[PDB]
């Protein structure tokens, strides 16, 4: 499956994810993107299935940049959240779903940094630290055990490391280099790939 | 003044004048006749140039393989009415595997031309047909005017100057029906020729000619293919 | 007062006479046919210096082996423009064929005078297109060349001239063509009559020329090239 | 089921001149925590409120849906919407969709805004009103909770004891619940004040 | 039928809508209103027109309107189209609201609204709106604001303004005696009393002829109040006496 | 319900130098039973092209309807016949209209292309085409095109020339061919069909074949 | 078809003429009068017919739209017979989805609402009819007027049709806000009498009234000895 | 069916086989599996054939509006784009099409992979059909950026061959392409049975 | 749906409709553009501050793209329909072609609007003319100038609205390699050909810059009344 994982602090939002394309017992690419950026200050990382998630993160982003060139200023992370979702629970019921999970990440010059948890039955959620795919069952517990609120920015990166390596370890897939990505007051950074 | 505004206004003695004036659009027009005999019937026509450099305007076109027409007047509304008989023709092959007798096919094109007459905003069909076709009843020929009034005619003759024309087709109509082609086709000659504005004389250049007959498909001469017609007159 | 679709005592639709008047607002446009194939030559006019000259469109192509030319209103075209060229891939992709320059002159003709008031569609066009075009090209039947006009009217021409001088260029496109030209003299004679209608002097800047051969497709002439032809014409 | 999907529980009682109305915190997918911050009573009024249990993407489509015709209900009839009025709001929003319905079943309570006398109910998947005198439950421990209510319900009790009271049922329908709870947080509804607790609850 | 039709949307021989100058001819009689941003507040201040011994007192106002928690209008020209504009701008908010969970800006909404109007007056055969309207409220963005619109769709932001009946009066004393970014509410207020006082020369304010609007912040959320009998008519004591001492 | 039924039948067609031949059988049966027995399968188009099409009739006869209006229309539009390439175009477009309600028919299209030389084209029911030297298909495809491939096409075989194949010789193969077809497939075998397309025209020629 | 443009266009002066020629007509009919009384609220209006040979109960103008609002106008009937329909409609849908008897404020505002559409709708033309609705809600009278431009008043006394002007006049005199429901009624009763050209027969008025117990028309016997002073 | 395509230095390659089955019944050998949308683009056709080609060719009329429109060729990413735009239109109805589309743009070689199930991303070598596991990993241990032109033809024409013998779908012919900054060419057109014999 | 043909041809061939719409246009404040070496200037003209309006509130230079922009002259409806019309078109251009969009592209379908209003039934044409300046990604400069026919060209110095012909004059005189050389020298020459129209510059003018990543350019008014003083 996907991987995605996303941890918050008191001043950044961290953000990583798989740069794997596979379809059916082949790994048909190696340096793909699974992250959109929403704007110079919000990020859309999605997963789910191939052919929805483009469609559904190309709308949204061109929402999101339409209204801040329409308006003159960026919607906020919350704000974008609660649009994608409310476009999502629309589409839920009619003909034609999205099968996507989404990790949404952007920073506010008054609230702080956002991360956005949504599944794909259109239900949303804010939280410290978040997962999704597989690898969600074994790297959220490592989370748990080596995550404190005011944690830093390094030791989050440390922390993603733990992950990734126990991910390496334990589970079945095969995902030998992640992206990483960190929003905070200055814009947004391409932090260089973990890699084994 | 204000009766020839609408097509829905009817004016004080009982007439429409938006339809006369389409009538008008008709006569305007260059002239075109049509014949039938026992065996056969032909549209010959009269095409004119805007310039000297430009080519004469085709009027005669197909409908089926035993259905012809012959126009005068805006073409466009030609073109519309040539898709629906085309459209007409093709469907009555399609479900009865047969063709669409003539007489019906011209009872569609009255229908339909009808309904512009009687609605408000919408304008007559400004165009004048000669329609030749070959039923199980025999040769046909029938006329359509602007207003959805359809005649079976022996010999007719529209356009402009088409009345010396039509006095000529009623001079001759008893040998019409014992005829041979090429007598019947240079009846038809002759006549639009005694249309022509004297100092003008029938050429390859100006001149088409539609037949259709018991074992021959609708066929248009035209250009040099129709100097084996023209040279005998 | 006077509907869009309305007949004058005359028999002609009023908008349709008034669309062919705004043809002589426009700039003047020639086209030329010979057997080595059909050239189309017009006038950019430029009003003032301080416009790209190049940004002047007013010629361009529908496939590699058609060519249009147009006057009247500029962005009367970019509809007729369109639906000629959709037309043309339409019938690439259905037959594998090279759409021919009768059929899409006679489509483009059609989707003219589709205009009304009642009962049409959300948004359908209202008043006739004020414009009035030229397509040249080489089909399977070779060089060919036809006029469009605001009545859906088209003829194929041997030579024609469109636009506010459209009169005194047909006369001297008449004098001097013949059925034995050549594409160079074509081009020559062409330039020609433009530079004798134009207010301003003639230069490579102030107008465009295209031809289009069986062997090479549509071609657009280069400053350049229109160099090389002007000074010796 | 589709209930069983996120769990989540909601309670009302009554006493004398005070409401009560507690649910659950958890959100998760089938057997897996996403979250213990969920909110799932919604404000709705000066001393009204709602909660909705089911399932997630519905309670918040629901409360968002019910929130814009509230809004638009007060700001043109210029006074607050009363129990009852709001009971046949989501009676109507719910039943619109009778074939493909939302999966909640609303739970209210508020005092009157003139009387201060207790009201509450609560709402099928489809609106079918139900007004009782005692309590209401909904989620996916209702027998429990059901169990609960009737052993420790007694008539007319003060803000303290239903407090006490409610408390006790939901947490003690929650621990024999898997799939719900994760704290609890309580609504106490009185005449002039409001009291938001959250209460000891075991986290397994 | 061409013969009925009254061409309520085509252009006159020198590229004006007549339809709309009538339409902001209509205005031009209806009750003034009055905008004032102070640096802690914005204040509505319209004439009450309705004015006879049997009219019945219901509602909280009769010429502002709430539109969200945090925004309200008033209005001149027609009260049956104010009517409807009212409803229609109370949808888009919470449309808004819906799709984004936060409050509409002002600008926000005085855009749609006025978008409304302008393809109103574009196409359709209808006769156009005759209202213009004055806007009150705070956002994120630029804070307490004051707009305006008109039959054609513009729109415009005004530290001061005055749409309705003796406009030309009004705006040129709100000319004279306006500090830009040196104005308190009360003050502003006090401005508002002098200049209506002014402009409705029939009599003198008799705290009952005018309506009063004040939109602030307080506790972090926004409060909006429609002033009283009692401190109305104690602002206008205090203005006479202010202008007895002057003279 | 269901609106389909397999009514059998085999068709054939190989392009040569000047030539084509499409050829059929001409048995119509459904199920265990046998419908008719003088039910040919190819049907004339244009005067240099045939198309041949099996499996259910009605579907086949509504396709043929629709091919000659098709047909009609392009002639009365664009002031000329079309030619064996357009016509593969537009059935490619007409059978694609479909893919969710297929025809259930297969086709083969033989006649002679613009500079004289024969083509033959091949088509899914779902409308893929490619141009072809021989095909065969219907009921006895699978026990046809083995003996085409060794003949025409000289496979397998060594230390024997590429002799271009005449019109005599195809005539041969085609009737031996629908023979052997005859004598070990029931759904075919009542009598053959053979329609020469060629510059002059085309000549129709029929064979007997053994009827059970 | 039917005509997609408006036929009340704004005029040099920027007013709306077909509403005032429908007012026009409003001013041009029977009168009525309404008060409200400290304890109930009271309609009348004159139903003076043409000949002995009218049935004075075939019909009514004032009519309930529930148990407890109702309305009179003054004007012209058939316009009268449109809105009374409606307005049931719109209660009935209001009670349909709140399940609470509709409030007076707001049924006016809805009436008067469809009263606008046909200022600006295509192809027709404004209702030339005035109303009064009264209601008893939240223990407390209502009074309202709506006019064909879709204006609406809330109203303490008024009175409206032909010489309105003088009824007005005449309920400024006669209103005092400590007024009790039998001496309301009785002083409608003499505002319609102020011109009436004629005598006040019990069948030649009408009455109708709100209180807790509900709106309701008065039979005529009750109508007789109300008249009797 | 197998199909191959890789960017290197010097341009995209293409080759692919000629088969088309029936079940278990090889229904033609000769099969052009490499589709000309244009001088410039080239499309492989995998799985359903009939919706390969006609939605390829819609894709070729829209390329040509697109170029006679804005008066300058397509990129490949719009090209890809916009054939994934027009099949997503279907999605869970039935559609089979797997396809790379390739060209020189402004950014020079490229190459997309187009899929009915919506996917499109880009990538320095593709394979796809019954025996491109088989062909993947020939061209992974022979594959290189540097590779010269001939060599590049060896290994598409190995990678093929390779696919052809292990798989059971696949064989034929192996026509092989070039995509160059003027536009495509054809390179040869070699039978399996003429490679048999030279490789061994 | 109301469908009648507001827009109809007269005798002499005439749109008085669009007559009427470019009517509208002369009635609006000037706006000016220049095109140089390596940077576009556009230039309007402020009716008057009036001391009360909210300046931000009122732009009449604005973005459609990051790399496209835009001024008006005409009525103020219009315009921002045609401007959030165009925004639309821009940015799902962005999201299907996957490249920045084009000057001449977005200009194009603001024409075909404009004349697709000019020819539908039921619309009052657009009173609007239009200014797109701007760079395509080959960074080369552009600027082209849409009527409310429908009909669009390219420019190096237009100026369009109220009192056009006098500064068109003045750019068609003035306009030459040297004044381009220089971005200053441009922004200056744009400030002084609006000065042969307004009255008090500095407090009556808003000038734009844009360069070729640098996003859009607002000059404030102390820079602008710098800028007049060099001048000077």
């Amino acid at each position: 499956m996907e991987y995605l994982i996303g941890i918050q602090g008191p001043d950044y939002v961290l953000v990583a994810s798989d740069r794997v394309a596979a379809s059916n017992i082949v790994q048909m690419k190696d340096d793909h993107d699974k992250m959109f950026k929403m704007s110079e200050k919000i990020l859309l990382l999605c997963v789910g299935e191939a052919g929805d998630t483009v469609q559904f993160a190309e709308y949204i982003q061109k929402n999101v940049q339409l209204y801040k060139m329409r308006n003159g200023y960026e919607l906020s992370p919350t704000a974008a959240a609660n649009f994608t979702r409310r476009n999502l629970a629309d589409c839920l019921r009619s003909r034609t779903p999205y099968h996507v999970n989404l990790l949404l990440a952007g920073y506010d010059e008054h609230e702080g940094p956002a991360l956005y948890y949504m599944d794909y039955l259109a239900a949303l959620a804010k939280a410290p630290f978040a997962a999704h795919g597989y690898g969600a069952f074994l790297t959220l517990s490592i989370l748990d055990r080596y995550y404190t609120p005011t944690i830093s920015r390094e030791r989050a990166v440390e922390l993603l490391r733990k992950c990734l390596e126990e991910l390496q370890k334990r589970f079945i897939l095969n995902l030998p280099t992640f992206s990483v990505r960190i929003i905070d007051k200055n814009g947004i950074h391409d932090l260089d790939n973990i890699s084994f | 003044n204000q009766y020839d505004n609408d097509v829905t206004v009817w004016s004080p003695q009982g007439r429409i004048h938006q339809i006369e004036y389409a009538m008008e659009a008709v006569k305007q027009g260059s002239a075109t006749v049509g014949l039938k005999s026992k065996t056969h019937a032909v549209l010959v026509a009269l095409k004119r140039a805007q310039s000297e450099l430009a080519a004469h305007q085709k009027k005669i076109l197909h409908v089926d393989n035993h259905i012809g027409i012959s126009i005068a007047g805006l073409t466009a509304d030609a073109r519309l009415l040539c898709n629906f008989m085309r459209q007409e023709c093709l469907d009555s092959r399609f479900v009865f595997d047969r063709p669409l007798p003539v007489s019906r096919l011209v009872s569609l094109i009255g229908s339909k031309t009808q309904i512009p007459t009687q609605r408000y905003g919408r304008r007559p069909y400004g165009v004048g047909l000669l329609i030749a076709g070959y039923d199980d009843m025999g040769p046909h020929i029938f006329q359509t005017c602007p207003s959805a009034n359809y005649f079976d005619c022996r010999a007719m003759s529209i356009g402009a100057r088409s009345q010396s024309a039509r006095t000529y087709l009623e001079r001759h109509m008893s040998e019409f029906m014992e005829c041979n082609l090429n007598e019947l086709v240079k009846h038809g000659l002759r006549a639009l020729r005694e249309t022509l504005p004297a100092e003008q004389d029938l050429t390859t250049k100006n001149v088409s000619i539609g037949i259709v007959g018991k074992d021959l498909e609708f066929t248009i001469y035209d250009d040099d293919d129709v100097s084996p017609f023209l040279e005998g007159l | 007062y006077r509907g869009v679709n309305t007949f004058s005592p005359e028999g002609r639709l009023f908008q349709v006479e008034y669309a062919i008047e705004a043809i002589k607002l426009g700039s003047t446009a020639i086209g030329i046919q010979t057997s080595e194939g059909v050239c189309l030559a017009v006038e950019k006019r430029i009003t003032s210096p301080l416009m790209e000259p190049s940004s002047i469109e007013k010629i361009v192509e529908i496939d590699a082996h058609i060519g249009c030319a147009m006057s009247g209103l500029i962005a009367d075209a970019k509809t007729l423009i369109d639906k000629a060229r959709v037309e043309t891939q339409n019938h690439w992709f259905t037959y594998n064929e090279t759409m021919t320059v009768e059929s899409v002159t006679q489509a483009v003709s059609n989707l003219a005078l589709q205009f009304g008031e009642e009962d049409a569609d959300p948004g359908a066009m209202s008043r006739p297109f004020g414009v009035a075009l030229l397509f040249g090209g080489v089909d399977e039947k070779g060089p060919q060349l036809f006029h469009m006009d605001p009545s859906g009217t088209f003829v194929q021409c041997d030579a024609r001239a469109i636009g506010s001088a459209s009169e005194g260029a047909q006369s001297s496109l008449q004098e001097v063509y013949h059925k034995s030209m050549t594409l160079k003299e074509a081009i020559k004679s062409s330039l020609i009559i433009l530079k004798q209608v134009m207010e301003e002097k003639l230069n490579a800047t102030n107008i465009e020329l295209a031809t289009v051969q069986p062997g090479q497709n549509f071609h657009m002439f280069t400053k350049e090239e229109l160099e090389e032809v002007i000074k010796d014409i | 089921s589709i209930m069983s999907y996120n769990g989540g529980a909601v309670m009302a009682m009554k006493g004398k001149n005070c409401v009560a109305i507690a649910a659950d915190r958890r959100f998760g997918i089938q057997a897996q925590m996403v979250t213990t911050d969920f909110q799932k009573i919604f404000p709705m009024g000066d001393r009204l409120y709602i909660g909705l249990a089911g399932l997630a993407t519905d309670v918040q489509t629901v409360a968002q849906r019910l929130k814009f015709r509230l809004n638009l209900y007060e700001l043109k009839e210029g006074r607050q919407i009363k129990p009852y009025t709001l009971m046949s709001m989501v009676a109507n929003l719910l039943y619109e969709k009778r074939f493909g319905p939302y999966y909640t079943e609303p739970v209210i309570a508020g005092l009157d805004p003139k009387t201060f006398k207790p009201f509450i109910c609560s709402l099928d998947l489809i609106g079918c009103p139900m007004v009782t005198d005692d309590f209401v439950v909904s989620g996916t421990c209702a027998e429990q909770m059901y169990g609960m209510c009737e052993s420790l319900w007694e008539p007319n009790m003060d803000p303290d004891h239903l407090f006490e009271t409610i408390s006790q049922a939901m947490l003690n329908a929650v621990d024999r619940d898997a799939v719900s709870g994760m704290g609890v947080i309580v609504h106490i509804i009185e005449k002039d004040k409001i009291t938001t607790r959250t209460l000891k609850a075991r986290m397994d | 039928s061409r013969r009925y039709d009254s061409r309520t949307t085509i252009f006159s021989p020198e590229g004006r809508l007549y339809q709309v100058e009538y339409a902001m001819e209509a205005i031009g009689h209806a009750g003034t209103c009055l905008g004032i941003l102070a640096n802690d507040g914005v204040l509505l201040a319209a004439e009450r027109r309705n004015i006879h011994k049997l009219l019945d007192e219901v509602f909280f106002s009769e010429k502002i309107y709430k539109l969200n928690e945090d925004m309200a209008c008033s209005v001149a020209g027609i009260t049956s189209d104010a009517n409807v504009l009212t409803n229609e701008l109370r949808l888009i908010a919470q449309r808004y609201l819906l799709q984004y969970q936060e409050p509409i800006p002002c600008e926000q909404l005085v855009t749609a609204l006025c978008d409304i109007k302008q393809a109103y007056t574009q196409f359709g055969g209808k006769r156009p709106f005759g209202v213009s309207l004055l806007y009150i409220g705070w956002d994120k963005h630029y804070g307490f604001q004051l707009y305006q619109s008109d039959p054609s769709g513009n729109y415009g932001g005004w530290k001061a303004t005055c749409i309705g009946n003796n406009s030309a009066a009004a705006v040129s004393m709100l000319k004279q005696d306006y500090k830009e970014g040196e104005m308190t509410l009360k003050s502003a207020l006090a401005l508002a009393i002098k200049v209506l006082n002014k402009t409705m020369d029939v009599s003198k304010l008799s705290a009952e002829k005018v309506e009063i609007a004040t939109l602030t912040r307080e506790n972090g959320k926004t409060v909006i109040r429609v002033l009283k009998q009692k401190e109305v008519e104690q602002l206008i004591k205090k203005h006479e006496e202010e202008e007895a001492k002057a003279e | 319900f269901s609106p389909y039924v397999f009514n059998g039948g085999t068709i054939l067609a190989i392009a040569g130098e000047d030539f084509a031949i499409v050829a059929s059988d001409t048995r119509l049966s459904e199920g265990f039973s046998i419908h008719t027995r003088d039910s040919p399968k190819c049907y004339k188009l244009t005067d240099k092209t045939v198309i041949g099409c099996s499996g259910f009739h009605g579907d086949c006869l509504t396709l043929t309807k629709i091919i000659e209006a098709r047909l009609k229309m392009y002639k009365h539009s664009n002031n000329k016949a079309m030619t064996t390439g357009a016509i593969a175009a537009m059935l490619s477009t007409i059978l694609y209209s479909r893919r969710f309600f297929p025809y259930y028919v297969y086709n083969i299209i033989g006649g002679l292309d613009e500079e004289g030389k024969g083509a033959v084209y091949s088509f899914d029911p779902v409308g893929s085409y490619q141009r072809d030297s021989f095909k065969a298909g219907g009921s006895a495809s699978a026990m046809l095109q083995p003996l085409l491939d060794n003949q025409v096409g000289f496979k397998n075989m060594q230390n024997v020339e590429h002799v271009p194949l005449s019109l005599d010789r195809a005539m041969r193969l085609v009737k031996d061919v629908f023979i052997s077809a005859a004598e070990r497939d029931v759904y075919t075998g009542d009598a053959l069909r053979i329609c020469i397309v060629t510059k002059e025209g085309i000549r129709e020629e029929t064979v007997s074949l053994r009827k059970d | 078809r039917g005509y997609s443009f408006s036929l009340t266009t704004f005029s040099p002066s920027g007013k709306l003429v077909q509403i005032e020629y429908a007012l026009a007509a409003v001013a041009g009919g029977a009168p009525s009068v309404g008060i409200k009384a400290a304890n109930g609220v009271v309609l009348a209006t004159e139903k003076k017919q043409k000949s002995i040979l009218y049935d004075e109960r075939s019909v009514h103008k004032v009519e309930p739209i529930t148990k407890h609002i109702g309305l009179v106008y003054s004007g012209m009937g058939p316009d009268y017979r449109v809105l009374v329909h409606r307005a049931r409609k719109l209660a009935q849908q209001y009670y349909l989805v709140y399940q609470e008897p509709i409030p007076t404020a707001q049924l006016v505002q809805r009436v008067a609402s469809v009263m606008q559409e046909y200022t600006q709708s295509g192809g027709v033309r404004p209702f030339g009819v005035s109303l009064l609705i009264c209601g008893w809600n939240e223990g407390r009278p209502y009074l309202f007027q709506s006019d064909p431009s879709g204006a609406y008043f809330a109203w303490k006394a008024t009175a409206m049709g032909k010489n309105y002007v003088n009824g007005k006049t005449f309920l400024e005199k006669r209103y005092n806000e400590d007024l009790e429901l039998e001496d309301a009624i009785h002083t409608a009763i003499l505002t319609l009498k102020e011109s009436f050209e004629g005598q006040m027969t019990e069948d030649n008025i009408e009455v109708g009234i709100c209180n807790e117990a509900g709106f309701r028309r008065l039979t005529p016997t009750e109508v007789k000895d109300y008249l009797a002073a | 069916t197998t199909t191959l395509a890789f960017k290197f230095r010097h341009g995209v390659i293409v080759a692919a086989d000629s088969r088309a089955t029936a079940g278990a019944y090889i229904a033609s050998q000769t099969v052009k599996k490499v589709i000309e949308i244009n001088p410039y683009l080239l499309g492989t056709m995998a799985g359903g054939a009939a919706d390969c080609s006609f939605w390829e060719r819609l894709l070729a009329r829209q390329c040509r509006i697109y170029e006679l429109r804005n008066k300058e060729r397509i990129s490949v990413a719009a090209a890809s784009k916009l054939l994934a735009n027009m099949v997503y239109q279907y999605k869970g109805m039935g559609l089979s099409m797997g396809t790379m589309i390739c060209g020189w743009d402004k950014r020079g070689p490229g190459l997309y992979y187009v899929d009915s199930e919506g996917n499109r991303i880009s990538g320095a070598t593709f394979s796809v059909g019954s025996g491109s596991v088989y062909a993947y990993g020939v061209m992974d241990r022979g594959y290189s950026y540097d590779l010269e032109v001939e060599q590049a033809y060896d290994l598409a024409r190995r990678a093929i061959y390779q696919a052809t013998y292990r798989d059971a779908y696949s064989g034929g012919a192996v026509n092989l392409y070039h995509v160059r900054e003027d536009g495509w060419i054809r390179v040869s057109s070699d039978n399996v049975a003429d490679l048999h014999e030279k490789y061994s | 749906s109301y469908d009648r043909a507001i827009t109809v041809f007269s005798p002499d061939g005439h749109l008085f409709q669009v007559e009427y719409a470019q009517e509208a246009v002369k009635k609006g404040s000037t706006a000016v553009g220049v095109r140089g070496r390596d940077i576009v200037v556009l230039g309007v003209e402020k009716k008057s501050v009036a001391k009360l309006q909210d300046e931000r509130t009122v732009r009449k230079i604005c973005a459609l793209d990051d790399n496209v922009c835009m001024a008006f002259a005409g009525l103020t409806a219009d315009a921002r329909i045609v401007i959030n019309r165009a925004r639309v078109e821009c940015q799902s251009h962005r999201l299907t072609v996957e490249d920045p969009v084009t000057v001449e592209y977005i200009t194009r379908y603001i024409a075909s609007l404009k004349q697709r209003y000019t020819q539908s039934n039921g619309r009052r044409p657009f009173g609007i003319s239009a200014l797109i300046v701007g760079f395509d990604f080959d960074g080369t400069p552009r600027l082209y100038q849409t009527d409310p026919s429908g009909t669009y060209h390219a420019w190096k110095a237009n100026a369009i609205g109220r009192g056009a012909k006098s500064v068109r004059e003045f750019l068609e005189k003035n306009y030459t390699d040297e004044a381009i050389e220089t971005d200053d020298l441009t922004i200056k020459l744009v400030i002084k050909a609006l000065l042969e129209v307004v009255q008090s510059g500095g407090k009556n003018i808003e000038l734009a810059v844009m360069r070729r990543d640098q996003s859009l350019k607002i000059l404030n008014p102390e820079e602008i009344e710098k800028y007049v003083a060099e001048i000077e």
